[PDB]
């Protein structure tokens, strides 16, 4: 439960991705099966960068569930 | 911003 008692109506697993977690923080809202729920990774952690061109892309199995693991090593300095 | 970059980074790929 990331959003909380203000999540919303209904509650359960199905086909869809739910609220997920993560090391950094990463919270990942609803989603469904086959999607590519893509985002900027908080390279801001202190103070770096200046442009920032890169993202995460995190896609939910077809089963109903979130994939193994999500790409976000893409991030990096200002170079 | 030099060297912290590196440990914020080297955080996501925990991710």
């Amino acid at each position: 439960y990331c959003h909380r008692t203000t999540i919303g109506n209904f509650s359960g697993p199905y086909t869809y991705c739910n609220t997920t977690l993560d090391q950094i923080g990463t919270c990942w809202p609803q989603s469904a099966p086959g999607a590519l729920v893509e985002r900027p990774c908080p390279e801001y952690f202190n103070g770096i960068k200046y442009n920032t061109t890169r993202n995460a892309y995190r896609e939910c199995l077809e089963n109903g569930t979130w994939a193994s693991r999500v790409n976000y090593s893409h991030c990096e300095p200002i170079l | 911003l030099a060297q912290e970059a590196h440990k914020n980074r080297k955080l996501l790929e925990i991710i």
